[PDB]
RNA sequence: UGUUUUUA
């Protein structure tokens, strides 16, 4: 017989090693394949998907208020809303792209930022998004704000704007889990002309927003997420 | 090498390379250009 | 790969910042659509967010106590715990849960990893070397009803024999009826008005039941069990919205009443950073 | 060459739908409906294709939009049970298979604000509101045409209906991985999504089991200008389309 | 010496495993091989073959009149049998198809069944055999039952019909084992004319019932069968 | 590969794809054909 | 299966074997490679560098002047310095020569020595730096120190002389750690001629004292220093 | 021969021969020969 | 040509 020796960590469970493993069903034949619409590959697919950003984060209960940015009219050089770049916390932490993001350690890689007008179409409004790199404080306003990237946003017949994150980082990859070094940045929206409603219309309207990945975003070091938790193990 | 009879036996397939976000991303009828208006 | 192009000045009728999320479709914009850009490269393939990877690595599913003690005057030895049947789910902890209801439909081979640590709570003059049984239990098979029943006896049954504080390591194949496991199920078993509703045998991979073959000892030892479960050749189909609210129930979407809220409130306004 | 996106015909067996305002088709999965073919299926039985008896646009009683309206969940095939011939067959066979166009209707003023979203949501197992592991009874996830209210009150043995938790215990942001559609008030009156047969099974039994389940959500609430009545219909029609039935048999006798 | 490293699942026994072993009788020759007829290979050939079912399945001990469907004369519009179809259970349980079938888990595939006439040759009887698919109740009169698939009957100098119940499922494979998911729906008999008896013959005539797979039958995931049980190893 | 002399420690052979169920279902002397009259 | 015999040191846990091992991180990807400038492959390369000797090794505590070398203007016929040459103790102990050196057991090559005059350039001097090859003692005057190894340094332009040590050994490899058997001999500096000051200067001019190793320079059998210690394990 | 996927199972690389002790030792800019006067 | 890449 072949002369062997064993190696240290030989008996070891180790959850991440792949290795085959004798089938306790020999000569089984699994059901066959069929065509079934919507195959999933990769995460990285499916979280180049737009999802509404719980933005006007600030309900005693989760509400779908809470998707709905306001929008007040005839207001000058004023802010709309305003978040941290932290995608695997606060408005994102909710959303598919912080889900997933958040089953991983590191991300890099350029966020894709949307806004859909729901007012009138009579209505009128110019709107600037602006993303504050890291290393300066969020904008408190918008003369500030404008100096950073920013889209001006004219609302017409298409109802929404697409502002992309660059990717604006010094080391290759920025933690999921908020971390200071590895801070994105900030995201802000501010007026820039007013919401000119038409006549005989009243109140707010509001924006929804969407966050989604890039096709250049990156993910790697899975973990487990503290999205979800149990004491008791579940029973039928 | 394979040290067993069953497909079951084997490892992990590693990585389906084959990517396509469209499917999920872009599920319309006509097709909608980057740039082009979205509605006309 | 390219990451990002270079791209400089743009002053152009072709608006591709501009769009219509009305029309169910995520535009492909680029930072390079936005901003002046350099050219960069991925140097990165998106291997770990492949689902045989995301969902490819082994997991608690099921944990267990069991007693090997002495069966003399006990008339239930599954309710004695001188073995315990585990009707096979992934469904029982919620961290794999929530990985594989990002998918609606999921066709996998498993393979499984049952860990058996013992421990003497009371006085005991040695650790016993107990083997443990598990035995696969397929519907429609008896399922064991003494510790040492004919049933053990595994004539067609697949079983495993290891001993205890040692691991067992085995692969099955993709057991389900369909081409695909169901996550979730929109039905009923048939048109009844009070027939279970998502639960259904579909998902039903069969039963596990562990004993200790040992007989007794004069002390007790209880024997913890630990199932690991492996995704091998994994295949997902429909994403979908990821689980918010906590179980209840498994096979059920069932959340609890007066339940937290999970969308993280601000300190201050929406203006807030 | 001019023309328009927005300007659309779906004309199916006897039945034809016209939109001025319409958004892009959505065409579920990048995957158009088909009939089966023979190295899918399983059942012997040579499957009776209906044709245009069944494949046209059913209309589904409007609904009232309100400022205070929760939303609105049908399921299918559940909702067309009752539908012509389509529910016959339906109920006449063990086994069927369709794809859908769905078109939800919704037409205001340029004065009018607010947003649906149009979603459709495969294998939408609803949550009990009771928790625990209490079931949901076959008569509530089979309304019919009537399809589920999420503004309504909770019923012994029925679902969860808040709308926020989308019945299941999801978010309603993170519905839009789902194929969907958006009625926006101020560039659109119509969503239109094109669904093919999605299960595990080449083919099912329709009566126990819905496949696909629509969602009409009130994201943005109904803003109307000074004066106007607070309400807007809401108008939902369905046609099937690659629809299949197999193992014909006497009727089926379902709950209610 | 080649350094190893052993896996988890080591030193276990899995009582499917087809590994080599040493063999404990070096050099021996085992006894010849002769013609002996009859081999059997698959189990897939021998369920092909027809066996009675005790469809009279309504005495108090198993008889020989268990196998025999009564058919009565002058009788117009009537049930002759009914059955479910669950193959490893009730009438089904005990024939060599519920056997083999209670060795597998899963089976997907056309029944054959078959029924033999065994009344007087100048007898005249049209009976019809009605398969009713899952989802509809078991038929409680002809009219109902005729809507599924069925076969008239005409009893003559052929004193055997063979009625297959074609594979009539929309999940690819169903339970053994009775699940209500998995049901494969009922089977019954009805007198399409009636029976007809000649001049001085009296009372019952009966049919014989056999069931056997078509070769598109399909069995899988091997278990252990209820039909045998033990309490004591045996001795001799 | 086999790492043994004898044959009874090679392993099981895998599957006798070879059927034939007329030896059990049709052991006729007679050819029967299925639509033509059993007897005549 | 493949029949086996385990060797023993099966299931040893040693600290030198480079063994292959199961990853912990499936399919992930380790961040991108730049260009860094100064790459090291090997220690040979950084050891050829000149470090400064705390020649001066008279001092309470660690000083500056522990590496000036004191001149003194006027002397004839004088010492300036004298070391051992165990590289891995005394003054080259804290030298990166030495602090490598101390990594490991066995030495052997050339070292080389330099000396850089610090004084005016209006100053003169010439100096004599001896080697003494080991069996003799330490030279005890400069007629004595002449008769090894030597070179006389002429002060000028050139600020600094570069005497090697050539490898002059039996034994092919010399300990690091100070041996008797092994030793390497003696250092010395003369003033072959003195130290002239320009007028209106006055006091010590210093030299700056450096080692470096020879191409030709080896070192093996990888050792733990004494140069560090703790009780403790650290905290953050 | 390696036993696994990932590139960090893989044992360590020996040596690197190649070698270059002068970004060290003669960093600089003009070019300094043994023999020749460092400066001029 | 208010033109965008690639190479010396």
């Amino acid at each position: 017989g072949l002369p062997t020796t064993t190696l240290p960590g030989s008996g070891q469970f180790l959850t991440t090693d792949d290795r085959q493993s004798p089938s306790a069903l020999p000569n089984y034949e699994p059901t066959p394949r069929i065509h079934i619409p919507g195959k999933v590959h990769n995460l990285l697919e499916i979280i180049q998907v737009d999802t509404l950003i719980p933005m006007n984060n600030t309900h005693t209960k989760d509400e779908v208020n809470s998707y709905l940015i306001p929008l007040n009219a005839n207001r000058q050089n004023e802010q709309v809303f305003g978040t941290n770049l932290f995608i695997g916390d606060g408005v994102f932490k909710t959303t598919l792209l912080g889900e997933i993001v958040q089953y991983y350690t590191h991300w890099s890689g350029s966020l894709r930022f949307s806004l859909m007008y729901t007012g009138p179409a009579l209505s009128s409004a110019k709107l600037i998004l602006a993303y504050t790199p890291p290393g300066a404080r969020g904008p408190q306003d918008r003369r500030e704000a404008m100096l950073g990237t920013h889209v001006v946003w004219d609302i017409g017949l298409q109802s929404t704007i697409v502002m992309t994150i660059p990717w604006t980082s010094g080391v290759q990859f920025r933690y999921t889990d908020p971390d200071t070094y590895t801070s994105a940045g900030f995201l802000s929206c501010w007026y820039q002309t007013s919401l000119i409603l038409p006549p005989e219309t009243t109140g707010q309207v509001y924006l929804l927003s969407f966050i989604s990945a890039c096709p250049d975003f990156k993910l790697r070091l899975m973990k487990d997420t503290q999205t979800i938790s149990q004491t008791v193990a579940l029973t039928e | 090498i394979n040290y067993y009879k069953d497909a079951a036996s084997t490892s992990s397939a590693g990585q389906s390379l084959s990517m396509d976000p469209s499917k999920f991303t872009e599920p319309v009828k006509d097709l909608m250009l980057k740039g082009a208006p979205a509605l006309n | 790969t390219v990451a990002s192009i270079s791209s400089g000045p743009k002053h152009t009728q072709k608006v591709p910042i501009l769009t219509a999320n009305e029309t169910g479709a995520t535009m492909p914009v680029l930072p390079s659509d936005s901003i002046e850009t350099r050219t960069t490269y991925m140097h990165f393939n998106g291997s770990e967010t492949d689902v045989e990877c995301f969902l490819g690595r082994a997991a608690c599913v099921h944990v267990t106590e069991i007693q090997n003690k002495d069966a003399t005057g006990i008339d239930n030895h599954r309710e004695a715990k001188l073995f315990n049947d585990w009707k096979i789910n992934l469904s029982s902890l919620v961290q794999l849960r929530k990985k594989l209801e990002l998918f609606t439909y999921v066709r996998f081979d498993s393979e499984y990893t049952i860990l058996a640590t013992a421990s003497q709570p009371d006085s005991a003059n040695y650790s016993s070397n107990l083997v443990v049984q598990a035995m696969y239990v397929p519907p429609g098979a008896p399922n064991p009803k003494e510790w040492d029943d004919y049933t053990w006896q595994s004539a067609s049954n697949p079983s495993v024999f290891f001993k205890v504080g040692d691991t067992s390591r085995f692969s099955v194949p993709y057991v389900g009826l369909a081409s695909a496991y169901n996550c979730f199920y929109d039905g009923y078993s048939h048109d009844d008005a009070e027939t279970q509703y998502g639960i259904t045998v579909l998902n039903h991979m069969g039963s596990m039941a562990f004993r200790i073959v040992n007989e007794h000892d004069e002390h007790k030892t209880l024997v913890k069990i630990r199932v690991y479960h492996r995704a091998k050749h994994v295949e997902a189909w429909i994403p979908r919205a990821p689980r918010a609210l906590p179980y209840t129930s498994i096979g059920r979407t069932n959340y609890p009443k007066n339940t937290e809220p999970v969308i993280k409130k601000r300190k201050g306004d929406i203006k807030s950073y | 060459c001019g023309y328009s996106d927005r300007v659309q015909q779906i004309t199916l067996g006897n039945s034809t739908i016209t939109t001025q305002e319409a958004a892009n088709a959505v065409v579920c999965y990048a995957e158009w409906p088909e009939y089966l073919p023979d190295v899918d299926a399983s059942d012997v039985n040579k499957t009776s294709k209906p044709d245009t008896s069944v494949c046209r646009f059913y209309t589904l009683d409007s609904k009232t939009w309100t400022t205070g309206s929760k939303g609105w969940c049908w399921k299918l095939p559940d909702a067309l049970k009752d539908m012509g011939v389509f529910g016959q067959n339906m109920f006449f066979h063990s086994l069927g298979r369709s794809g859908y166009t769905v078109h939800v209707q919704c037409n205001a003023t340029k004065f009018h604000s607010g947003c649906l979203l149009v979603v459709v949501i495969p294998e939408h197992q609803l949550a009990s509101h009771e928790g625990g592991n209490v079931s949901v009874k076959y008569t509530f996830t089979h309304p019919g045409e009537r399809g589920i209210d999420l503004s309504s009150a909770n019923e012994v043995g029925g679902p969860v209906k808040d709308v926020i938790y989308n019945m299941n215990g999801t978010l309603l942001g993170n519905l839009l991985i789902f194929p969907h559609q958006f009625i926006n008030l101020r560039t659109n009156n119509t969503a239109t999504i094109v669904i093919p047969y999605i299960n595990s099974v080449p083919i099912d039994s329709m009566t126990r089991h819905n496949n696909v389940s629509l969602m009409v959500i009130p994201i943005a609430p109904l803003t109307v200008p000074t004066g106007a009545t607070p309400s807007l219909p809401i108008t939902v029609t369905i046609a099937p389309m690659c629809t299949e039935f197999s193992g014909i048999r006497s009727k089926s006798i379902v709950p209610q």
